[PDB]
RNA sequence: GAAACUGCGAAUGGCUCAUUAAAUCAGUUAUGGUUCCUUUGGUCGCUACUUGGAUAACUGUGGUAAUUCUAGAGCUAAUACAUGCCGACGGCGCUGACUCCCUUUGUGUGGGAUGCGUGCAUUUAUCAGAUCAAAACCAACCCGGUCGGCGGCUUUGGUGACUCUAGAUAACCUCGGGCCGAUCGCAGCCCUCCGUGGCGGCGACGACCCAUUCGAACGUCUGCCCUAUCAACUUUCGAUGGUAGUCGCCGUGCCUACCAUGGUGACCACGGGUGACGGGGAAUCAGGGUUCGAUUCCGGAGAGGGAGCCUGAGAAACGGCUACCACAUCCAAGGAAGGCAGCAGGCGCGCAAAUUACCCACUC
RNA sequence: CCCGCCCCUUGCCUCUCGGCGCCGGCCCGAAGCGUUUACUUUGAAAAAAUUAGAGUGUUCAAAGCAGGCCCGAGCCGCCUGGAUACCGCAGCUAGGAAUAAUGGAAUAGGACCGCGGUUCUAUUUUGUUGG
């Protein structure tokens, strides 16, 4: 039956953040192996004809990426199911535009344009540091990246900011409390806050709370925290809304009131 | 403990060397043998008989080769029969939902008990910690002994 | 073939379980290796994943240490005494780990008399005439007291340890599985390991 | 058959390796500069640790 | 640019529900007890201006009733098969001919040829794994300075926890049986100089190791339909535990040798039945419940029935191979060939279920 | 019916290193936690589809995830959604202390720097290396 690894997705399988109908068909794009989790990442084709309408079937996105006008983190990928994830940068200078997937605030990612200022480097979660052959200090960032010769003041859920041209880690955030930060997995997907607070369970799961621009508190587990600023100031650029997560009364009140119809 | 050499094959911590030293830096006080042992963790703490005293148990916690990792349960001993392997039992309700009642269930365990523990007797609390499979139906291993209810180990004096 | 599965015994309370599936892969036979004593022949298995594994035949030589001195040395393997799991395993001269073997302590003994400047369990000199106390008695004025005399005090080795010099073979522990690796590595026993194997290979045999 | 295509390909295969090294060589050389400047703030945390030692072993 | 060698895929998808009752499966946790083609990121220096012979296709002669049968003969290649250097070491430690002041010497002093080993990966052994609370004599030493003694330093990383990671020492090497490029494509520059001495970018492919991704496997806690006209079951034909090993990717009676006599049960063990694959779910429903789930998503199992293997990162694979059993096809009777519970279609069974159609335009 | 006073009302502590008062000195939060449980309230973590449910004139509905505007086309466009709930039992987490379990010193020992005796010893400072 399963005799090795699977290669096919079914569309009622896939991750719901992706927004798929049900009637186009019983398959959907599987993302090749990445730097980025299977559940948590969004490919290049989904990204590319059902968010930007740049291309209208496969063939076309395919014919797309055959021209080396999408760049992921300055290099050229030419795979059309790329797990692209969070906090990274999309270049198409063809038409001079940057965005930036990042969860908005209903767990899914949003369509972010960016400044070509601003699309030089990228945040990155520390996950592992070790030690190799000569004593030589690693780190291991959140998209698999490896950097050799870290500041030896730099621990575990720290947030680096590196150059995506060179890598050559630039400047980090320390994870304490009174940083700003985004959580990026479980209920709160796409929230921001400052911390305030970390519950320590030795053996499993040491929970973290959050606090965010209004008043409103919640928790998060540990391996869901990112720390994105120093405090009340972000180190990237907030999309519209800033993780508010207004309740649906408060949707439905500023989406009549305001009478969002057209223009 | 005299002599820990029972069965046919010379038992001895490893990571533990017998080397090369002067005459009389003991004739007896200092017979040459230091004791391995590691701290659990978890808020545990190592019996001072696993570090004076002598013996051979790699599947012991605290001196032997296993790491204690995953659930920690509780019960109480209900058999020691077997070779530092005691059986405990855990009982519990389940709650039937067509009736709105409980009722009494039971599980048994089969636990290694290291030799550091020698005051253990029938009716005795217990916690386990999770193991590596130690045997074909051995998973947990006695981190604490404990007896602190009626009808005590003896007459209440202290 | 043969397997290692779990689905063949008894569960816990001595009732049968049925099998739901045919014999597996991962669960897999490649009988024994029954290593011998003889000239070296390693065969080749190919395993899960790739990466061969030596399974060795007929091995003659291994890489012993002494662990008093750190001086570890090729040697050359001779016989087996002792083996706590069966007793069959030296009727054959079958060599698994934790065997007890002979081996030949000559390069102990060299290395010994030229660190030291001293004889091991010598019977009768007239062979150190033309050699040996050349290197033994080295004719040089420097070194030979300040160097020597600080290697001496330290050069105590113990009453067994020097009576098994004489014969020209040692006590040996294998602390390698031949069989998964094709070498036959291991330690030299000292001390209460010594005492408690030579009274055991005493009381079993004769 | 010998072309000079053939010796650029084994020139660009030997200045990799320059490279290499040259990485290497530099890349060691800043983070030793860097830990040795972590040092002295490591130094100078323990004198503060022993001057306020003093200080409170005082009375 | 046919053919053929080479590389990769064919272990996905599709189909069906026979087996299966703490088994599968579901929620929950663990690999600090394992393997992982590929992807992404790290690592790449202790005859050389380029080595060897030998098979396809192709040419030509054939054999058999017969097949995706194949033999003999003549050529020719590699990112197939097989060898194998060059550079840049200006590389430290152990040795110790000798050699220099005053204490001969020992030791307080300073050079030193000579030789040996000297990258990562494997195997065994060993060492260290650093900072606690203060003073008094005696033998020798640094500094605040002096020719008998007073104030004053002690130094990778991480975990709840490792016999972890990194470091030092002594050896080992598995070769035919680790690595350190004899490989292919685009577009260019200076010559104490006349094509070579030189050097310059961008790719493709390959590759030891680590991490990441996609997983796989083995484990923890809890959860199951009917049956007592099933009350005791299990055990040299391993049953429960202990010690040493074999084997395995690894933990483990997984298997062997030697010991102990254990383990489960009225809280239903053990045995039997199921027209039983599990679940997400479906019908009905005041509140509670009752019945169904072969069936499009997740997990498992199988390819007529059992069994055994090759290749491979991954299979006990059946659109692979080898046997036995049951069926059944061709034969020139010597021999050869088979597996629709894939899509259509046919016979049989039945109360009971569709076309031997068109297309890769969509989803992948 | 959150702060605290008749004895206590998170509260006893024991010190210690990290940032906090003030005129070398003065002090509370930080470390254990209230014998434990069941129970109850709350957080975390649990595929989609289906089920309930918000928006949307498929021509209506069953469905589906769409869609809405303004320009003579001279914008080479703009706005906006793809919510939410439920997901038992078992496991994780923090408040509550009624109800129901379980336990404490009767031949005692709780407590205070109370001491007395014997006995093991950590290895820091007396600068360092050692008797
Ligand atoms: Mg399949
Ligand atoms: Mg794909
Ligand atoms: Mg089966
Ligand atoms: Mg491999
Ligand atoms: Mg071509
Ligand atoms: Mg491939
Ligand atoms: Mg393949
Ligand atoms: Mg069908
Ligand atoms: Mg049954
Ligand atoms: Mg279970
Ligand atoms: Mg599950
Ligand atoms: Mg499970
Ligand atoms: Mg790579
Ligand atoms: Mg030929
Ligand atoms: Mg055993
Ligand atoms: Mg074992
Ligand atoms: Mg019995
Ligand atoms: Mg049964
Ligand atoms: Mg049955
Ligand atoms: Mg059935
Ligand atoms: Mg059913
Ligand atoms: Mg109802
Ligand atoms: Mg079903
Ligand atoms: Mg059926
Ligand atoms: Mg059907
Ligand atoms: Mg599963
Ligand atoms: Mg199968
Ligand atoms: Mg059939
Ligand atoms: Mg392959
Ligand atoms: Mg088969
Ligand atoms: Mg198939
Ligand atoms: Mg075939
Ligand atoms: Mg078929
Ligand atoms: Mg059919
Ligand atoms: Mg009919
Ligand atoms: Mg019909
Ligand atoms: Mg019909
Ligand atoms: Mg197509
Ligand atoms: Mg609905
Ligand atoms: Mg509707
Ligand atoms: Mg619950
Ligand atoms: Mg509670």
């Amino acid at each position: 039956m399963a005799r090795g690894p699977k290669k096919h997705l079914k569309r009622v399988a896939a991750p719901k953040h992706w927004m798929l109908d049900k009637l186009t068909s019983v398959f959907a794009p599987r993302p090749s192996t990445g730097p980025h989790k299977l559940r948590e990442c969004l490919p290049l084709i989904i990204f590319l004809r059902n968010k930007l309408k740049y291309a209208l079937t496969g063939d076309e996105v395919k014919k797309i990426c055959m021209q080396r006008f999408i760049k992921i983190d300055g290099k050229v990928r030419a795979d059309i199911t790329y797990p692209a994830g969070f906090m990274d940068v999309i270049s198409i200078d063809k038409t001079g535009e940057n965005f930036r997937l990042i969860y908005d605030t209903k767990g899914r990612f949003a369509v972010h344009r960016i400044t070509p200022e601003e699309a030089k480097y990228k945040l990155c979660k520390v996950r592992k540091i070790f030690v190799g052959t000569k004593g030589i200090p690693h780190l291991v960032t959140h998209d698999a990246r490896t950097i050799r010769y870290p500041d030896p003041l730099i621990k575990m859920n720290d947030t680096i900011q590196i150059d995506l041209e060179t890598g050559k880690i630039t400047d980090f955030i320390k994870f304490d409390t009174g940083n700003l930060c985004m959580v990026t997995g479980g209920a709160n997907l796409g929230r921001i806050g400052v911390i305030t607070n970390r519950e320590r369970h030795p053996g499993s799961f040491d929970v973290v709370h959050v606090k965010d621009a209004n008043g409103n508190s919640f928790a998060t587990r540990l391996s869901n925290i990112f720390v994105i600023g120093k405090g009340n100031k972000p180190w990237i650029s907030l999309p519209r809304g800033k993780g508010i997560r207004l309740t649906i009364a408060e949707e439905r009140d500023k989406r009549l009131a305001a009478k969002q119809s057209s223009g | 403990m005299a002599d820990i050499q029972t069965e046919r094959a010379y038992q001895k911590q490893p990571t533990i060397f017998q080397n090369k030293k002067r005459v009389l830096l003991g004739e007896t006080g200092k017979e040459k043998l230091p004791r391995y042992y590691k701290n659990i963790g978890l808020g545990f703490k190592t019996p001072k008989e696993a570090i004076e005293g002598t013996y051979i148990d790699k599947k012991c916690p605290f001196t032997g080769n296993v790491s204690i990792r995953g659930r920690i349960l509780s019960g109480v001993v209900t058999k020691m029969k077997m070779q530092r392997t005691i059986v405990i039992r855990r009982d519990y309700l389940h709650y039937i939902r067509k009736y709105n009642r409980f009722e009494k269930r039971h599980k048994n365990m089969s636990v290694h008990l290291s030799p550091c523990f020698r005051d253990v007797q029938i009716g005795d609390i217990v916690t386990v910690g999770e193991c590596r499979p130690l045997s074909k139906t051995v998973r947990f291993n006695v981190l604490k002994v404990t007896k602190a209810a009626g009808t005590k180990k003896q007459f209440q004096k202290f | 073939g043969i397997s290692r599965d779990n689905w063949h015994k008894r569960r816990k309370t001595g009732g049968k379980r049925k099998p739901y599936h045919k014999k597996r892969k991962y669960e897999l036979g490649r009988p024994a290796a029954n290593t011998k004593i003889g000239p070296r022949r390693i065969h080749t298995v190919g395993v899960r994943g790739g990466n061969k594994k030596y399974r060795a035949l007929r091995l003659d030589v291994g890489n012993f240490s002494w662990g008093s001195e750190c001086c570890t040395r090729k040697t050359r393997i001779i016989d087996v005494v002792y083996n706590a799991s069966n007793n069959e395993l030296v009727r054959t001269k079958t060599l698994v780990k934790n065997c007890i073997v002979l081996i030949d302590s000559t390069p102990y003994r060299q290395w010994y008399e030229s660190h030291y400047a001293l004889p091991l369990g010598r019977k009768k000199g007239a062979k150190l005439t033309p050699e040996e106390e050349e290197i033994l008695n080295k004719k040089r004025s420097k070194k030979i007291q300040k160097k020597y005399d600080e290697r001496k005090k330290n050069a105590k080795i113990s009453s067994l340890l020097e009576e098994q010099f004489q014969q020209g073979k040692l006590l040996a522990c294998i602390a390698s599985r031949p069989g998964q690796c094709g070498r036959a590595d291991g330690y030299v026993l000292e001390g209460k390991e010594l005492e408690f194997y030579l009274r055991k290979i005493k009381a079993r045999k004769g | 058959l010998v072309t000079p295509r053939v010796l650029q390909h084994k020139r660009r295969r030997i200045a990799l390796k320059k490279q290499r090294t040259k990485k290497n060589k530099e890349e060691a050389a800043e983070y030793a500069k860097l830990l040795a400047k972590r040092m002295k703030e490591a130094k100078e945390k323990r004198q503060e640790q022993i001057a306020k030692r003093r200080r409170l072993s005082s009375l």
